[PDB]
């Protein structure tokens, strides 16, 4: 299909790749009589591993010749051809994960800025003031636009330069 | 000219406080080349918190 | 004269000062101006000469903090026994040691990492152990799991007693200076009390526990039938069955014929050809013989009673014609300054570790150390390095004494004095000895390398070709295999098998056979000599020129640890006496690293491997003296050849070595960033990034500053050594745990 | 595997420019030392003041680029070689399978190629690659020499020469023979320049021997 | 208790405590929801 | 081919690293800010950091993520 | 011989003159200063290049800046 790939469920080497692991695993657990937890621990992993195979085959990942599932970047490809969960969705997740801690770091420096000596306030955090920021940081996309358009996000031209 | 305690912005090209606010600790009534003395909360590379400037450079805000 | 003499309620135990970082040194108490104050805190925390002045304040901090280290070591020993208790396979190992491999650590299943649990033995899955606890615990007569929990708790209990001792002797009741000024008491006690009694106490454990137990094991019983330990000392008739002389009671000891005990106190020498260890009968006769000798040697110093020497007399009564006033200054140096007394301690107590690495190797004193090769290797490489650093400790602190604690008024025309004065002679000659060995030790490989590649093997120094043989070393091994005749008349045999003895087997493995010293053995020791000299050049030069050199007359006033003085004089870069320890660590690293590669692949070549009956085929098939003459065969036969164990492991039990192996490359190559670069480029670059944070108004109030010069040099050595040792760690274990 | 490498390549091009683009724009001056316009082009430092300037110059900035130049080219010439090796040897599966994880680079490309090269000087006899077997060692020893100049800085060696120029001076039979030009530990910048020469000369001869003698040993 | 808090508010403490809250959480998310390559569930 | 392709990559490397060095020797000596006031060269020196800072972002992005994937795949 | 030159910015703190291990900088009286004192370098001969001067200047950007020239028997500080 896409890019000369095939869905991993209808792949073949992928099916080798799944059923070659259990063999090497089970031939190993034949050395432990069931009265041993190692007989159970190995068993539980073989059943744990097969779950993910039926998951990867189902979810529709694309395995190339090797049988290993690949991904696809472009929105116009992921979206239209149906699998965007590889990056396109989690690339939104991350930004909200990263910007949240990103923007929660900016407010704290603002709130702790005006004082007698902000320095000791950076070493020793007052967690309540940091908590009020961790709370306030949520919905940073809407709070970033506003510091952006109100003009309070940038520090403008009093920055220092050299020559 | 400029008066003690009032905030300042510094346009001196070679400096660590260039375009950075500072508070005059003292201004001399004299003919000194560099009469005004400012003070900055920030620290220089040398660890210097204070410096003398010329009237042509210091500007009060 | 010698009294207790302590203060009371000196400091105040409270958190007042924990919330005030940098409270100790006057410079740090002012809070961070820049980011360096965060770094300058840690380096100055344990430096007690910057904190304070008098020895009362320093020593209390020093003494009270030794309890800290001991309180940590015991939490460590407790943890190691506990994981022997619950998570180890020990019982299964204990019954069938010739097969089961040792394991303690167990990996939680999550994140697909449970594959690290290897199938080992005794129906168990876990990590291999190279530490060697199991083969100690057999020699201590520990069988069940209950003895281990009792140590884990007892070890973790007494650990809590130390921190209280630490608290009690700093805050509450702190000794005065005079108390720490009593050496002769302290030396009577340590030598008699620790080592003298601590040997008897252990010589009393072996006799009533290990000697009886380890006889019942190799007799073929197993832990299920073994009497409890308190059965042995509470039953004679039980004990007398093992060794009949217990029926004699204590009379033979008192009636003064000790030949009576020749059953359970022997003099034998050689390895026991069942367990492979040293015969455990004489090891009791060992400690006992030492303990009696230490307690004697603890009485030579007088304290109250006017019997025994003082120190000051011993030193000041030695004056030669060559040396002028001899030792008149040494006493008031070593009792008035810690760094002086620390450099002396780290010197020996460092190299004593390296000495241990040869003995535990050459004559293994544990049951079944032979059948596990990873443990003998891991304990030869361990103690060398630990002895290697503690030597460089002597190089660093001796330099600290010069710069700081050294005053001329005490020592004039002294042995210390007369050394500083001719120093240009000492360093110059040592500097010649290195260049000498440089071409002779090393260069002879380049000859061997080249003459090979030119297709003229008739030339390269080898066994068939030009003979360079270790005459003396060979000749030494002659005496000691002829020793248990006349020079050692009462013995079973020679001390160890590395001498001219014969091979010994267990579990189809070679315990120890003899070792032959050929030309390739000759050429290497001189490379050991070459490195050990060069690394002495660097540390000695650091001590003698610490104060002031010919080019920098003031150097002392610039401190122990400083960057260059100028760019002037062609630049002074890295002239300080902290910076000669910087350099010594790359030669230490180099010196010891090849000490190992000599060991590891000599020992695989000429000793280890399975007993094949016919042929005694080794691991490498006995290629060393032929294999490695030139640097030619060190890539092929050693690094290349030996490393095909670590690389092919992924999805295997030891795969965690395959990751670490590379992970130790990344950290090593990462070090080069800090060694090759320089500050001012990194401080300029940070100036740009601040423009980014400023533009977004995110500028921090603790100003980022690039690492200081000597900071960047330290973090450069930190990784270069770290990442470089962790390779050989991963390269050895993955090698032998597979093979051995 | 093709994908992940082109980002390393792309990485190497930026950090090389990042260094060089910096050295150009800070040649005039920066916040730390804004005299560099008038202080010369290649100079050791401004001294251990105001934070201990080192490599502050614009030559020392260039100096650092070479070390990255030799990676981003090393990554290329590696990635070109071992994609082709499989194709010359008739198999596309050695690369695109093991190319993703970093072990195949070490475990497959480096381990197989080294077997032919090291057998040149073999004590059993000289192969026709014994030319390169030697040089591949000559390549490391120069590279390894290069660290002595890059790591150990001057002031250590200048105090060492002092002891030697004292010994040669006061030793007998060498009193009579003396130097015109008083020996001195070579300049700060001079070493780094000498240092980076060894680093490169060694960096090239190993890969020049490995590449040639891998494809001369196998013939693709 | 005044000063015990201020110490617990130092930089390295929170750096330890708060990462060990992520680390633990991110570890256990993988306990119940194992092997999450793509967001498909 | 191998002995060639590597030649012209390395010899292309050194030449660029020299293109920037003489780019610096330019700015360090024979550049004149007066006659260049308001030029295109002076506009670049007017923003040094933007160029420096963004190359510092791109080089880090590729830094963490490219290595971060090789390690994850390992 | 190294070059050392001094600027208007001096406060006359003498903290340079205390630094020079060869005693180059020598305080010359002056007028426009607050303390009416200015350093100066009569010997460019014996400036070794330590730049212990530039570390000692309390001034924001230095009142002394040592410009390293060529290096003679003295300015190399040779005992040989
Ligand atoms: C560097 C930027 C960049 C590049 C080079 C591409 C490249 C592409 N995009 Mg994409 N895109 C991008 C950024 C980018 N995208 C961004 C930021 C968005 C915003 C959401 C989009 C939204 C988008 C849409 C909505 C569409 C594309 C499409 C395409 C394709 C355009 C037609 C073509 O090239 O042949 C077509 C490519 C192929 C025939 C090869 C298919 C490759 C397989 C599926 C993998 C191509 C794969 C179109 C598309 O899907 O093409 C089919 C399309 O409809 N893109
Ligand atoms: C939370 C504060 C904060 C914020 C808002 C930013 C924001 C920024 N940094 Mg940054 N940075 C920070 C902390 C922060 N940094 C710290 C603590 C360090 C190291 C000590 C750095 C080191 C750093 C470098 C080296 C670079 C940036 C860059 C950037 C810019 C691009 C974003 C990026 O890719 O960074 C990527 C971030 C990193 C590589 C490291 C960040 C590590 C985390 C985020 C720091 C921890 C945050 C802190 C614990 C939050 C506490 C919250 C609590 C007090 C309430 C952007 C302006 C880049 C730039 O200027 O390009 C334009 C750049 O080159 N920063
Ligand atoms: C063998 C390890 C060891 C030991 C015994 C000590 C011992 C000590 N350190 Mg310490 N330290 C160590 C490792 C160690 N450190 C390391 C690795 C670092 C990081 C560089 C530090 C950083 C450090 C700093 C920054 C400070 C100390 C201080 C102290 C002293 C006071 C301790 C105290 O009041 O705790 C009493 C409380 C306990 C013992 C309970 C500990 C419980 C928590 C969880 C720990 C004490 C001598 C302080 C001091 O003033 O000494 C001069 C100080 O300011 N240390
Ligand atoms: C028989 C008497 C005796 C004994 C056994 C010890 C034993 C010890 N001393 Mg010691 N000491 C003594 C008398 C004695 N001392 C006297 C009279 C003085 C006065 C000059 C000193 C002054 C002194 C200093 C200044 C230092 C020691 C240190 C040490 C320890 C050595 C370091 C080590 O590796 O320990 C190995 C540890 C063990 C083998 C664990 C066993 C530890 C247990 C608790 C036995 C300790 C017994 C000890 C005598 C205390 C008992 C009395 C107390 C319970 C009331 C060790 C615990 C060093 C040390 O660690 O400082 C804390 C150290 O720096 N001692
Ligand atoms: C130093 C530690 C140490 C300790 C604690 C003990 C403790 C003991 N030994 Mg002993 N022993 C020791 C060292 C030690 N020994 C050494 C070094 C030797 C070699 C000479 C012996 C040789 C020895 C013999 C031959 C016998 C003991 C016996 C005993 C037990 C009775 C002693 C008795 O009644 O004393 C009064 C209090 C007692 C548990 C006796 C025993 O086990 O009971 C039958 C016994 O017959 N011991
Ligand atoms: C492989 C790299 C390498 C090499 C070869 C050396 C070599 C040397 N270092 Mg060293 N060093 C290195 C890396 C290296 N270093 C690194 C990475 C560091 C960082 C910590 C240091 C740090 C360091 C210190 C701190 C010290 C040394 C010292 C020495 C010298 C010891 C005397 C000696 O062996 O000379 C003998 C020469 C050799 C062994 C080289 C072999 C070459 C052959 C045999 C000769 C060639 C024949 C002929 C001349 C060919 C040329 C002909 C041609 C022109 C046509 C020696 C020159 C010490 C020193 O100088 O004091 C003695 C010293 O104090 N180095
Ligand atoms: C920088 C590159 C990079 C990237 C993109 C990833 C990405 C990933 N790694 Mg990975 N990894 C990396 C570097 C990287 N890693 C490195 C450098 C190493 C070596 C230390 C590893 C070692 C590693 C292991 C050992 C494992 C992963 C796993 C994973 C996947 C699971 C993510 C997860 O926990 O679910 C997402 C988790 C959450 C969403 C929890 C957050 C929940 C909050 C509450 C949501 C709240 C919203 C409001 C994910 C695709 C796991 C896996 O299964 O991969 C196949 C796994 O077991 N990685
Ligand atoms: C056609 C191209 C070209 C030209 C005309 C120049 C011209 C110049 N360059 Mg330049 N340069 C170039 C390419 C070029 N460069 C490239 C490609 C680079 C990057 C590598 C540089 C990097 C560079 C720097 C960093 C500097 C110059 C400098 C100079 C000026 C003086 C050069 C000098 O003193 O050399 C004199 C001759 C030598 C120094 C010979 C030294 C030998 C070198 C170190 C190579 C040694 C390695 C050797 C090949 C190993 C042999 C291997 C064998 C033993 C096996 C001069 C204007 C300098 C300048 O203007 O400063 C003000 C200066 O600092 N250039
Ligand atoms: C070996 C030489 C030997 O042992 O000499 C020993 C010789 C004997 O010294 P004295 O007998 O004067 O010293 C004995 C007492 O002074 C010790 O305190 O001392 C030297 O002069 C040291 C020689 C170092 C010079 C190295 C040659
Ligand atoms: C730092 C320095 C000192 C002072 C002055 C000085 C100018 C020397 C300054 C600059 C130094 C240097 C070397 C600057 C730049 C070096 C570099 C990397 C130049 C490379 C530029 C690359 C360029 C254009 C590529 C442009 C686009 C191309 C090919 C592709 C075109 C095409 C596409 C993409 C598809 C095929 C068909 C078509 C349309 C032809
Ligand atoms: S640059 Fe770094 S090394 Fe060279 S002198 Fe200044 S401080 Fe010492
Ligand atoms: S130069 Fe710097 S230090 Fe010397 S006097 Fe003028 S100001 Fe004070
Ligand atoms: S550098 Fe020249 S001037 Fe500055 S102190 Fe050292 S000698 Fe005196």
């Amino acid at each position: 299909d896409i890019a000369g790939l095939t869905p991993c469920s209808e792949s073949k080497a992928f099916k080798r790749r799944e059923n070659k692991e259990v063999k090497s695993l089970q031939k190993r657990m034949a050395k432990y009589e069931e009265g041993s937890a190692p007989a159970l621990a190995l068993q539980a992993t073989a059943e744990r591993t097969q779950k993910r195979f039926e998951f990867y085959g189902k979810s529709g990942l694309l395995c190339g010749n090797d049988g290993l599932p690949h991904l696809i970047a472009d929105p116009g490809l992921a979206f239209r051809y149906g699998h965007a969960g590889d990056i396109m969705i989690p690339t939104v997740l991350f930004i909200y994960m990263a910007g949240y801690t990103g923007y929660a770091g900016r407010e704290y420096l603002l709130a702790t800025r005006g004082e007698k000596k902000p320095t000791q306030k950076e070493i020793i955090i007052d967690v309540p003031l940091a908590l009020k920021c961790v709370a306030g940081s949520a919905g940073w996309p809407l709070r970033a636009f506003n510091d952006l358009r109100s003009g309070s996000l940038l520090e403008k031209e009093e920055n220092i330069t050299v020559s | 000219g400029p008066k003690r305690g009032s905030r300042v912005k510094i346009l001196r090209p070679e400096s660590y406080w260039y375009n950075r606010a500072g508070k005059v600790v003292s201004c001399d009534q004299t003919g000194i080349k560099y009469p005004v003395t400012v003070r900055f909360e920030d620290v220089n590379y040398a660890g210097v918190s204070t410096n003398n400037f010329g009237l042509q450079e210091v500007e009060e805000l | 004269k010698v009294k207790v003499i302590v203060d009371r309620n000196t400091t105040d135990t409270s958190f007042e000062k924990w919330a005030k970082p940098g409270h100790f040194s006057r410079t740090l108490a002012k809070g961070p101006t820049t980011t360096t104050w965060i770094w300058n805190l840690h380096a100055d925390a344990h430096d007690f000469d910057s904190h304070t002045s008098d020895l009362e304040d320093i020593s209390r901090k020093v003494f009270s903090a030794h309890f800290g280290q001991l309180g940590i070591i015991l939490i460590w020993l407790s943890g190691m026994y506990f994981h022997g208790a619950r998570f180890s396979n020990y019982e299964a190992w204990l019954s069938d040691p010739t097969h089961i491999k040792p394991s303690a650590q167990v990996v939680w299943p999550i994140v697909g990492q449970e594959i690290l649990n290897g199938d080992v033995g005794g129906g168990f899955q876990g990590i291999q152990i190279t530490s060697g606890f199991f083969q100690l615990w057999r020699a201590s007569g520990i069988t069940s799991e209950l003895e281990l929990y009792s140590t884990a708790l007892g070890g973790l209990l007494l650990a809590s007693a130390m921190f209280f001792a630490g608290w009690f002797h700093y805050h509450k009741a702190a000794p005065k200076l005079e108390w720490f000024q009593n050496v002769e008491s302290m030396m009577n006690h340590h030598l008699a009390g620790l080592l003298g009694l601590g040997s008897l106490g252990w010589a009393g454990h072996q006799i009533h526990l290990s000697i009886p137990i380890n006889k019942l094991l190799d007799a073929g019983v197993d832990p299920k039938e073994i009497p409890l330990p308190h059965e042995f000392l509470l039953n004679r008739e039980l004990m007398a069955g093992l060794y009949p002389s217990f029926s004699a009671g204590l009379k033979p000891f008192f009636t003064l014929n000790w030949s009576e005990y020749s059953d359970f106190l022997t003099f034998k020498g050689g390895l026991n050809p069942i367990n492979g260890g040293l015969w455990l009968t004489d090891i009791a006769h060992h400690h006992l013989a030492i303990a009696v000798l230490f307690i004697i040697a603890g009485h030579m110093y007088r304290t109250n009673w006017g019997i025994g020497h003082s120190m000051k007399e011993i030193l000041e009564s030695h004056k030669g014609p060559f040396t002028g006033a001899g030792h008149q200054g040494l006493y008031e140096i070593l009792t008035n300054s810690w760094h002086a007394q620390l450099a002396i301690n780290l010197a020996l107590f460092g190299s004593l570790s390296i000495i241990v690495a040869h003995h535990m190797y050459a004559m293994p004193p544990y049951p079944y150390l032979a059948t596990d090769y990873g443990t003998q290797l891991s304990l030869f490489t361990h103690h060398t390095w630990i002895g290697g650093f503690c030597i460089v400790g002597a190089g660093a602190h001796a330099a600290i004494f010069m710069v700081r604690d050294y005053d001329p008024t005490n020592n004039y025309n002294n042995l210390l004095d007369r050394v500083i004065r001719h120093r240009d002679a000492i360093i110059s000659h040592l500097n010649w000895v290195c260049i000498f060995l440089g071409f002779h030790s090393f260069g002879l490989y380049i000859h061997n390398d080249t003459m090979s590649a030119l297709g003229r093997p008739q030339d390269m120094f080898s066994d068939t070709t030009i003979q360079l043989q270790p005459i003396f070393a060979q000749w030494i091994q002659s005496i000691h295999y002829a020793a248990p005749q006349l020079t050692a008349p009462t013995a079973s045999a020679a001390t160890s098998l590395t001498w001219g003895g014969d091979i010994v087997s267990v579990g189809g493995k070679v315990a120890m056979m003899p070792i032959s010293l050929g030309t390739s053995d000759f050429m290497v020791h001189h490379i050991h000599a070459f490195t050990i000299h060069v690394t002495a050049l660097i540390l000695l030069k650091g001590v003698l020129y610490s104060r002031s050199s010919r080019l920098i007359p003031d150097k002392a006033n610039l401190g122990f640890r400083f960057p260059c003085d100028g760019p002037g004089r062609g630049g002074t870069c890295q002239v300080s006496a902290w910076d000669h320890v910087f350099l010594g660590l790359f030669w230490m690293y180099n010196s010891l690293s090849i000490v190992i590669f000599h060991f590891s692949w000599k020992m695989q070549s000429d000793v280890w491997g399975t007993v094949s009956e016919s042929g005694v085929s080794h691991i490498t098939g006995g290629n060393f003296a032929n294999s490695a003459n030139a640097i030619n065969g060190w890539l092929r036969d050693f690094l290349w050849a030996q490393s095909s164990q670590v690389i092919q492991s992924y999805g295997s039990a030891l795969s965690a070595y395959g990751l670490v192996f590379l992970g130790a490359h990344f950290v090593w190559a990462f070090s080069l960033m800090f060694l090759f670069s320089g500050r001012g480029y990194w401080q300029e670059l940070i100036e740009s990034i601040l423009w980014a944070h400023n533009k977004l108004k995110v500028a921090p109030a603790i100003q980022p500053r690039a690492l200081s010069i000597t900071q960047g040099r330290a973090v450069g050595v930190a990784h270069y050594i770290f990442g470089g040792i962790v390779t050989t760690w991963s390269f050895f274990l993955a090698r032998i745990i597979a093979v051995g | 595997g093709d994908f992940l490498v082109h980002h390393a390549i792309a990485l190497g091009l930026h950090t090389t420019t990042l260094i060089l683009v910096k050295g150009a724009l800070d040649a005039r001056g920066s916040k730390l030392m804004p005299d560099k316009k008038d202080f010369g082009y290649s100079f050791p430092c401004d001294g251990p003041g105001r934070g201990g300037t080192c490599d502050i110059s614009a030559w020392d900035a260039f100096y650092l680029s070479v070390f990255w130049m030799l990676n981003t080219i090393g990554w290329v010439t590696f990635y070109w070689h071992w994609k082709h090796l499989g194709i010359w040897q008739g198999n596309v599966n050695q690369f695109n399978e093991s190319s993703t994880y970093l072990m195949g680079w070490l475990r497959d490309y480096l381990w197989l190629n080294s077997s032919q090269l090291i057998n040149g000087y073999n004590p059993f006899g000289m192969n026709s690659l014994s030319v390169w077997a030697w040089m591949f060692l000559f390549g490391h020893l120069v590279y390894a020499t290069g660290f002595m100049f890059l790591i150990s800085w001057r002031g250590y060696w200048q105090e060492l020469i002092e002891t030697l120029a004292w010994a040669h001076e006061r030793t007998p039979l060498a009193n009579l023979v003396r130097w015109k030009d008083k020996p001195v530990a070579l300049s700060i910048v001079q070493a780094r320049l000498v240092g980076l020469a060894h680093f490169s000369v060694g960096y090239i001869f190993t890969y020049a021997a490995f590449l040639i003698a891998s494809t001369s040993g196998k013939f693709g | 208790m005044q000063n015990l808090k201020i110490y617990l508010s130092t930089a390295p403490v929170i750096a330890f405590i708060w990462l060990s809250l992520l680390s633990s959480l991110i570890i256990e998310v993988n306990r119940f929801f194992p092997d999450p390559l793509i967001f498909a569930f | 081919q191998a002995s060639l392709y590597t030649h012209h990559q390395y010899i292309a490397g050194f030449m660029l690293c020299g293109a920037f060095a003489h780019g610096a020797i330019f700015f360090i000596r024979d550049y004149d800010p007066v006659a260049n006031k308001g030029n295109v060269l002076a506009r670049i020196l007017d923003h040094k950091e933007a160029i420096i800072s963004h190359l510092s972002w791109v080089s880090l992005f590729l830094g963490f993520h490219t290595l971060g994937l090789y390690v994850h795949n390992d | 011989s190294h070059n050392v030159k001094i600027y208007d910015t001096c406060i006359g703190c003498t903290q340079c003159v205390r630094a020079c291990p060869t005693d180059v900088l020598e305080m010359v009286p002056w007028d426009g200063c607050k303390a009416k004192q200015i350093a100066s370098a009569p010997r460019t001969e014996d400036c070794v290049g330590c730049k212990r001067c530039e570390t000692a200047c309390p001034t924001d950007f230095l009142s002394v800046r040592v410009y390293l020239g060529a290096e003679t028997t003295r300015s190399m500080g040779l005992a040989y």
